RNA sequence: GCGCUGCUGCAGUUGAAACGCCCGUAGUUGGCCCCCCGCCGCCACGAGGAAACGGGAGCGCUCCAGGCAGGCCCGUUGGAC
């Protein structure tokens, strides 16, 4: 029963998504042939999804979800491949993007002592998750997205609001 | 920056292990596209003018090239920048010279001499396994060559033999623990041993772990790990088994040789 | 499953005219007597340890041949936090080694409180640890205070000594 | 604030020795100073010490018996290279031939000869002689 | 008096080494339990029930017979103020200074005392709203002072 | 030279130099304690990646500044690291 309910979902937001006329166009998954939503039957699946690796987890939110993203790494058409790194969310503020800081430490040899040091880095945040300030996010390295964007967002663990801030290299 | 390709090659840029002088000239030659790459390889030249002495000068080495005087895996070659790399044969049937090009320890070139019984087959890598026009399988090998239609057993990193006459693989030597290797990039560049161990890292380089007959272990990284038989080479080797001396007896025995 | 613990089980139903003990270790000391403890569940040391003396003495009495003792027996983990790779788990502190063994020096003698610990390093002896108990009472536990060294010893490989204050 | 408690302990220990008294207290209990004492005892330089319980950073006695002139501590505690011992050495002891230079590594406290003997490095804490 | 000004002395108090009860003790956790809620009905704070169970009823420490502390058993029973008690003497103190400055405005030590009061508050405030003993939208402020005592008390 | 730019390693009562005093954010610095788990720094080893220069093994350009030669019965002569 449960792909049963699943698929309503998934078929009920076409429709209202359709009457969302404010949409310049209709916003649709490449992959997927608009058509099977006319299948009574359960005969096909509606959604997309694809499984990133490197030992990580799809996202229940992804696979349960509803929305359309071609820059997702999960439901989208762009891959991972390079490094993966950690840092905190710095500023969310933008539509589907974030900035993430990033620590680390400068050695200087004549006065044998360590300095501390920042750089910000923007990333695409996709729909399947839900941040704020002060996070911990994993990010991982693709095509250009945009003009200083190369990043995608794969992990996010919580944090607390009252936490004081923490000089975190990663 | 340049409009095109490199056709220079300035003496003091030349790789170490070719071993030119440094008051030879300004310029080196520069080898040309072929079986191999310029950092995986040596000119025909260099071989027949400053090792088997044969020739004193580049117009020498050109007559005798010209003169189809030379055999490389069966075939004539007249170009004197050709490029020489690994586990080929060099032929010259007018003194009846057989060698096959391998690595000595210290990490340069040499000649091993050989026999008639084994001078009709090469040792070849195989590291890409692809689909071609139609959907044809085919793979290709460390010195530039491509087979139709191999057998799905063959994998990638394993290693073929094939008869200098025919591309017709013969027998494939698996890549797998216990057997003998031989290292051909970086530190270790000559040294013989065996596997022991097989470590990857998701995403990045895949380390193996091998042990010399005399017991010393060392490390490489798998794009420069070439098997040579099961338990045993297939193929005559140089008098030394392999072994990297150290400093110490390195310095006896040119204290003996002087 | 062991011999003593049947005869000791008899005389405690011989005392009352419900309490029950997990087991019994004894180990001797340099002399012939030895010293035998009683591994007593943890929730019940308060209940056994209202009348503690009386029931050690009246033991001592019925079955001579060495000296009875009362503890509790803990646990003691070995990682402050655990790392499932969801969740990291806390160790309580009650757990750790040093409490654990500061509890047994504090059962082991009981009645008796102890006023202060001391540890010496001599320049090659290994280090030991000395006590310091009230001068109000010292023949009552002077002829035990070997015992209390012995089995100290035997239960933490730590060792020490007994002197009076 | 109190920050170096080993620096407070050496010092007081130095100002007694100068005056040739035999006994001495330290308020901090660290295990860093234990290590500390317990090799200047087993080189001999201080012999016997105890340390006095009290559940509030025990404190701790020491005896002294002359010998010792000098001893002091490193405040920012600097890397030590292996093979970068010797410019050290020169810098902070009299003589090459007796001294102790104390590094504290991987493998635990030790001093300066045991870590060149074993060819590694570390952080060092201080010093005395 | 260090952190505000500049005198150094030391009156404090010394608990003894042994944490054991009184030989004299005649009270087992629950009666000493129940005594809190009953003065804790009364609106008393936990230094004066300290206090008063020292005094009359000659107990010196309570965790050596509960085994926990006052405001932990207030917890557990649900009796715990919102606010702890220091910050609430501190507004209190603030409120005091700023009535009498209402009052007449040509006192200038009064003002200075507000200053380093405030300054104290809103550490204290910064410190428990991280541990998360307070709210993160909980904000000291001159103006409305005397209401988040009164209505918090 | 210069410990007259002072990280190692200057001076600050009187020679030149402690803000008139307090609060206070960024910043820097932070007592003691848990015997083994994860993470950062840290130390050691290793891979990988240009030579020349520099260090350095051997060779009597008549020595040397240099060069990688050279002898006969040469490590596969050597040019290691
Ligand atoms: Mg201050
Ligand atoms: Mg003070
Ligand atoms: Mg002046």
């Amino acid at each position: 029963r449960r792909a049963l309910e699943r698929a309503e979902t998934l078929r009920k937001a076409a429709y209202e998504m359709a009457e969302n006329q404010h949409e310049r166009a209709y916003h649709k998954q490449s992959q997927i042939f608009q058509g099977r939503f006319l299948r009574k039957d359960n005969a096909r699946c509606l959604r997309f999804y694809k499984s990133i690796g490197m030992g990580y987890h799809t996202p229940i939110t992804a696979i349960n979800g509803t929305y359309i993203d071609k820059k997702c790494p999960f439901t989208g058409n762009v891959s991972i491949r390079g490094r993966i790194l950690r840092g905190v969310v710095h500023s969310a503020k933008m539509q589907r993007s974030i900035i993430v800081r990033r620590d680390y430490l400068h050695f200087v040899q004549k006065y044998k002592r360590y300095e501390r040091r920042h750089k910000h880095v923007a990333a695409h945040l996709s729909p399947c998750f839900r941040v704020k300030e002060g996070d911990i996010v994993t990010i991982g390295e693709c095509r250009p997205l945009s003009k200083t964007i190369r990043f995608n967002v794969i992990k996010v663990e919580p944090v607390s609001e009252a936490a004081k801030k923490r000089f975190s290299p990663f | 920056m340049a409009r095109g390709v490199r056709k220079h090659l300035k003496r003091l840029n030349a790789p170490k292990h070719w071993l030119l002088d440094k008051m030879g000239g300004i310029w080196a030659p520069r080898p040309t596209n072929g079986p191999h790459g310029l950092r995986e390889c040596i000119p025909l030249i260099l071989i027949l003018r400053n090792r088997l002495h044969y020739a004193n000068t580049y117009a020498e080495t050109s007559m005798i090239l010209q003169d189809k005087n030379v055999l490389i895996d069966g075939k004539p070659r007249t170009d004197p920048t050709f490029p020489v790399g690994f586990m080929d044969v060099f032929e010259i049937p007018k003194v009846h010279k057989t060698f096959r090009v391998l690595y000595d320890v210290k990490g340069r070139f040499t000649l091993v001499p050989i026999q008639s019984n084994e001078a009709g087959f090469k040792l070849c890598r195989v590291q890409k396994i692809f689909l071609g026009d139609k959907g044809m399988p085919y793979l290709s090998t460390h010195d530039a060559r491509t087979i139709r239609f191999p057998h799905p057993d063959i994998k990638t990193n394993d290693t073929i033999k094939i008869n200098l006459k025919t591309g017709k693989i013969d027998e494939w030597y698996k890549f797998d623990i216990g057997k003998i290797v031989m290292v051909t990039g970086g530190r270790n560049c000559g040294r013989i041993g065996t596997i022991q161990a097989i470590d990857k890292h998701m995403g990045s380089y895949t380390m193996i772990r091998m042990k010399d007959t005399e017991g010393t272990e060392f490390l490489t990284r798998l794009c420069n790990v070439f098997v040579i038989g099961n338990d045993s080479p297939a193929v005559a080797i140089p008098t030394t088994k392999g072994i990297r001396p150290d400093i110490i007896k390195n310095r006896e025995l040119r204290l003996r040789s002087i | 499953l062991s011999e003593l613990e049947k005869q000791v089980a008899g005389t405690l139903l011989k005392l009352e005219d419900t309490l029950y003990i997990s087991s019994v270790k004894e180990i001797a000391v340099d002399g012939d007597k030895k010293a035998a403890v009683v591994y007593v569940p943890y929730p019940m040391l308060q209940s056994f340890q209202k009348n503690s003396e009386a029931l050690i003495l009246k033991l001592e009495k019925n079955h001579s041949g060495h000296r009875f003792i009362i503890v509790a027996n803990r646990t003691i983990m070995k990682n402050a936090y655990v790392f499932t790779g969801k969740k990291s788990i806390r160790r309580p502190r009650s757990r750790t080694m040093t409490s654990v063994y500061n509890c047994i020096l504090d059962d082991i003698c009981y009645p008796i409180h102890v006023i202060g610990k001391r540890t010496l390093y001599p320049a090659g002896s290994n280090p030991r640890l000395q006590v310091v108990l009230p001068k109000a009472v010292y023949n009552e536990v002077s002829e035990r205070t070997k015992t209390y060294s012995a089995v100290y010893k035997a239960l933490t490989e730590r060792d020490t000594e007994f002197i009076f204050m | 604030v109190r920050i170096n408690v080993l620096r407070d302990a050496l010092k007081s220990i130095c100002n007694a020795q100068r005056i040739g008294k035999k006994q001495v207290i330290v308020r901090p209990s660290s295990k860093v100073i234990i290590e500390f004492l317990q090799l200047m005892q087993k080189n001999g330089y201080i012999s016997d010490f105890a340390v006095v319980d009290n559940h509030r950073s025990n404190r701790i006695v020491v005896n002294l018996i002359g010998r010792l002139n000098k001893a002091g501590v490193i405040s920012p505690r600097f890397d030590i290279p292996a093979n970068d011992i010797e410019k050290w050495v020169v810098n902070l002891l009299p003589s090459r031939l007796f001294g102790h230079i104390i590094l504290t590594t991987s493998q635990g406290i030790m001093d300066h000869i045991e870590a060149q003997h074993r060819q590694i490095g570390g952080k060092v804490i201080g010093y005395f002689y | 008096g260090r952190m505000h000004s500049k005198g150094k002395g030391i009156s404090r108090s010394a608990i003894p080494y042994t944490r054991a009860p009184a030989p004299w003790n005649k009270y087992t956790p629950e009666d000493v339990c129940e005594q809190i809620c009953k003065l804790a009905k009364k609106g008393t704070p936990p230094s004066r029930i300290g206090l008063i169970l020292r005094d009359q009823f000659a107990i010196g420490q309570v965790k050596n017979v509960t085994g926990s502390k006052i405001v932990r058993i207030l917890k557990a029973k649900g009796l715990a103020p919102e606010i702890p008690e220091d910050l609430y003497c501190m507004i209190k103190k603030a409120v005091a200074i700023r009535k009498h400055l209402e009052r007449s405005r040509r006192d200038k030590d009064s003002k200075f005392r507000l200053i380093l009061v405030e300054s104290r508050i809103h550490r204290l405030a910064r410190y428990y709203r991280q541990a998360r003993r307070l709210p993160p939208t909980f904000r000291y402020k001159s103006d409305q002072a005397a209401a988040l005592l009164a209505t918090y008390a």
